[PDB]
């Protein structure tokens, strides 16, 4: 079994999975790969959004099998301060890319080669078989080599080529001459005109001579838009000089209108693509699919400048056809080939571009889910609930640990209300929770956070966002670990467990493709490609938990937290499930980390991959445990470098090198207890002395072995701040500003007359129409205009996100 | 013989 070998080799999980599998490098194909990497993925993109790095990234990555994080984190000196994490990553995913073209271009060498030979058994290829496969850049390009091979040489798998060479400039030579934006070769005459040498080839397929001539500009075209040069003009003439049309279909015109996404772009007209925005060409292309629209990618002219160089000067009339037939060739060609390709090729780049964004967008949201700190373990009290007409709400106090410790449920209505709230406070009385975390769904948040600040006064009360513990209430898995509660005190754990920190909570829930997919990271992620957006979510999380570091002794002791170790650097769902097995088996809990080798069966470069993400809580054992304890163990310090602390801590401290008596533990057990003697060595000089003793510069590396040993695994994240008053209005509202279109037509339900006249949006915002529209303030109500009960659809024209009031529109003149 | 120490020679001011 596959699953078999990948937890017994000696690779980090993540690299047996990818399909290219990881080759070493040369030192001189790894520096075309950087050369490469650094080219295209360095490139500026078609619509608005060091090499020794790369080299040295990739060398890690290839042969050291480094990961990203190790490379990030532990490599900083070879790639900081121009290459970051995410640097790295899109690194390693263009090794993918170049791996791929480089195979394409070695099968199609071995072609060129075998098609070299077979010719010699019998045009040729000279200096195509190295000028156009060894110059090979990009996957297009070689679609552009092997494509012109197929052209000629794709009839032999084991005459009108007479006026197409009669043809003069060769097509060769009118790619140069495109190249070059000038007639660098001139036009080779004959001695007739176009009809006498149509005779010779007009015998049985293309007799009326005519025939012959359009078969031989039928070749002419073919063998102009086949060749590589004029392949690389055209294409950069798009990509430079490329205009969009768009225009609605019949069925576009009726369904789009101002609140269709494709309002803003239902008519269009020489839009460049240089000017299309992050994921507008996205959204064109979905509405086009959806077939409310129709496009087309243009320059316009274009055929103007290039019929100038394929042309003759004189006025003979003996070249006026000749020049008459080359100009029609070059048309044909444009018209039907080069134009209708390149429009795909840019249109596909231009997809491509605003799904990276898209895929992007999602990173960067789920980068700030997963930065959210912790809060300030803490016995964190979680309130959940809905509509809550005729439903009760739950509360749920989850340990500091992260396990349920117990709950309560929270259901003339004056004196319930009371009631509730009483009992509420006998709870919070008797067990004191550090933090009381309400659910977001609706403005009966607002309500709830306030009566539970009411009741606290007499410990801190925060807004909590629910979404996430939505889809883990959903989620099968809150079945199998809660098979007596109902789903909504489910919401109540998943909120106190994402309080307590989100990290451990996003990894636990998003278990799958499935799950994570269930969050709404941006609107249009349901159609960038499954593959890459996944990608970008797991190496976010990657990210997050070795920035982090994963602590072990807590993962066995409460299974909960297991999820963490799939995303440790060096350590994969097989790989962490195999170490948790032998963990549990062993029935034994890491006194010491350098100890992952000594009980475990993980090889030299995973345990140099991984361990360095791994935290041992030193401080929390006892009993038993005290009789074996490596103490550099409960930190991000990685056993490569367990000398240079052992080395650092007797330097801080003055110890005299020449005493018997200078224990290098004793005095890191000396500095872990006053960590403020580290401040008065000097990093720099210590580091030039490793460096002169040919250890190799170490001084970013010596920062972080100061700051972690001033404080064990000091947490990076931002703290869990209290979220702004927009961030309550866009979560207890469930849409986003650009949602709340300042315009937008919405249907409204009128409630009462409070002077004004209240509506309830159904997005649970109060709307009022003003006083103005409405025109009565001390004069009769405006019962005239409207009547009270009913629904009304109207025109937002003020926002009150402080207060959740947004203005409203009574005349259609607005409403036009 | 053979000895090294990191010399507390530092003029980075313990780190405040």
């Amino acid at each position: 079994d596959q699953d078999n070998e990948i937890r017994a080799t000696d690779l980090p999980e993540r690299f047996q999975l990818r399909s290219i599998p990881v080759k070493g490098a040369e030192d001189d194909e790894l520096e075309e790969e950087a050369d490469w990497i650094y080219r295209n993925a360095f490139a500026t993109p078609t619509i608005s959004l060091t090499i020794q790095k790369i080299k040295e990234a990739l060398g890690f990555m290839r042969n050291q099998h480094f990961e990203v994080p190790f490379i990030a984190f532990y490599r900083k000196e070879y790639v900081e301060p121009e290459l970051h994490i995410n640097d790295l990553w899109r690194v390693w995913q263009w090794d993918e890319k170049w791996t791929q073209l480089r195979i394409r271009k070695e099968n199609l060498t071995r072609l060129f080669e075998k098609m070299q030979a077979y010719q010699y058994e019998q045009r040729a290829l000279d200096t195509t078989d190295m000028e156009r496969l060894k110059d090979v850049q990009s996957m297009d390009e070689l679609k552009d080599v092997y494509n012109h091979f197929l052209l000629y040489y794709g009839r032999d798998i084991p005459g009108l080529d007479g006026l197409a060479k009669k043809f003069g400039l060769t097509p060769e030579q009118f790619g140069e001459n495109l190249r070059d934006s000038y007639q660098r070769h001139e036009t080779e005459q004959f001695p007739a005109e176009p009809l006498e040498l149509a005779k010779d080839y007009v015998c049985s397929q293309f007799p009326t001579p005519e025939a012959v001539l359009e078969g031989a500009r039928y070749m002419v075209a073919l063998q102009i838009a086949r060749e590589p040069l004029v392949r690389q003009v055209l294409r950069q003439t798009f990509q430079e000089r490329a205009k969009l049309n768009i225009t609605p279909t019949k069925k576009g015109r009726k369904d789009v209108d101002e609140a269709h996404y494709a309002y803003s772009f239902k008519y269009l007209k020489n839009k460049p693509v240089k000017e299309l925005r992050d994921d507008q060409f996205l959204k064109i292309c979905l509405a086009e699919d959806e077939g409310l629209l129709t496009t087309d990618i243009s320059i316009d002219t274009y055929f103007e400048e290039i019929k100038q160089f394929y042309y003759r000067d004189e006025f003979s009339h003996q070249v006026q056809e000749w020049n008459r037939q080359r100009t029609m060739a070059i048309e044909r060609a444009l018209q039907q080939f080069l134009y209708v390709q390149m429009a795909k090729e840019l249109k596909n780049k231009l997809l491509a571009e605003a799904k990276e964004y898209v895929i992007k967008a999602c990173s960067r949201k789920l980068y700030n889910w997963l930065r959210v700190a912790p809060y300030r373990g803490i016995r964190v009290l979680g309130i959940a609930f809905s509509s809550a007409r005729d439903h009760p709400v739950f509360c749920a106090l989850v340990n500091g640990e992260g396990e349920v410790t117990d709950f309560l449920r929270l259901p003339e209505e004056r004196e319930k209300k009371a009631q509730d709230i009483e009992t509420l406070k006998k709870f919070l009385l008797n067990k004191k929770p550090h933090v009381v975390t309400v659910a977001g769904e609706n403005r009966d948040a607002q309500m709830l956070i306030e009566d539970v600040k009411r009741i606290v006064h007499e410990i801190g009360v925060e807004l909590v966002d629910n979404e996430l513990a939505i889809l883990y209430m959903n989620s099968k898995k809150s079945e199998a670990e809660f098979r007596d509660y109902p789903p909504v005190l489910r919401q109540a754990v998943s909120l106190a467990r994402r309080i307590q920190d989100p990290l451990i909570e996003f990894a636990q829930v998003c278990s799958s493709d499935e799950d994570i997919l269930c969050l709404k990271f941006h609107p249009l992620q349901e159609h960038v490609v499954k593959e890459e957006l996944l990608n970008a979510l797991y190496c976010e999380f990657i990210n997050r938990v070795n920035e982090v570091g994963v602590d072990v002794n807590r993962a066995i002791a409460h299974p909960y937290s297991q999820a963490l170790i799939q995303y440790v650097c060096g350590l994969g769902p097989r790989k962490g499930t195999h170490l948790l097995k032998i963990l549990k088996q062993n029935n034994t809990r890491l006194e010491s980390r350098t100890q992952l080798v000594t009980m475990c069966h993980m090889g030299p470069k995973v345990f140099m991959n991984c361990a360095g993400f791994l935290k041992i809580d030193t401080a929390s054992l006892g009993d038993s445990t005290d009789s074996y304890i490596e103490v550099l163990d409960g930190s991000r310090v990685h056993p490569e470098t367990y000398e240079w602390a052992r080395k650092m801590a007797v330097d801080a401290l003055e110890y005299d090198e020449s005493a018997e008596d200078a224990n290098p533990a004793g005095a890191l057990e000396e500095i872990l207890e006053n960590p403020e003697r580290l401040k008065d060595l000097d990093l720099d000089a210590f580091a030039e002395e490793l460096e002169r003793q040919g250890y190799g510069d170490k001084h970013i590396t010596l920062y972080d072995i100061r700051a972690e040993l001033s404080c064990r695994y000091k947490d990076l994240r931002t703290a869990y701040r209290s979220p702004n008053t927009e961030e309550i209005f866009n979560m207890l509202t469930k849409e986003t500003p650009e949602t709340f279109y300042i315009g937008k037509l919405i249907i409204c339900n009128v409630t009462g007359i409070a002077i004004g006249v209240k509506t309830r949006l159904d997005n649970g915002v109060t709307g009022f129409i003003p006083t103005k529209f409405l025109s009565d303030k001390v004069v009769k109500r405006p019962e005239e205009r409207v009547k009270v009960g009913m629904t009304v659809h109207c025109r937002i024209m003020k926002i009150d996100i402080e207060k959740f009031s947004a203005d409203l529109t009574c005349r259609t003149s607005d409403l036009m | 013989k053979e000895v090294y120490r990191i010399p507390k020679k530092s003029q980075t001011e313990k780190e405040n």
